């Protein structure tokens, strides 16, 4: 699994324990609060397995 | 989608 000091997302920073998702277009990993992806969202985009697309790749 | 809810 990944090192807890690996950057990710937009801001390039780490993970940090915050609630992140993953872009299935360019597989990079994004906190929920640099892109607009509330907590409660995420929740229901996992659960009903629909596709995140990143702003980079918007 | 694939998320890390804090833990
Ligand atoms: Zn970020
Ligand atoms: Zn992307």
């Amino acid at each position: 699994g990944p090192l807890p000091n690996a950057l990710y997302c937009i801001c390039r920073q780490p993970h940090n324990n915050r609630f992140m998702i993953c872009c299935d277009r360019c597989e990079e990993w994004f906190h929920g609060d640099c892109v607009g992806i509330s907590e409660a969202r995420g929740r229901l985009l996992e659960r009903n397995g629909e596709d995140y697309i990143c702003p980079n790749c918007t | 989608a694939r998320t890390k809810q804090t833990a």
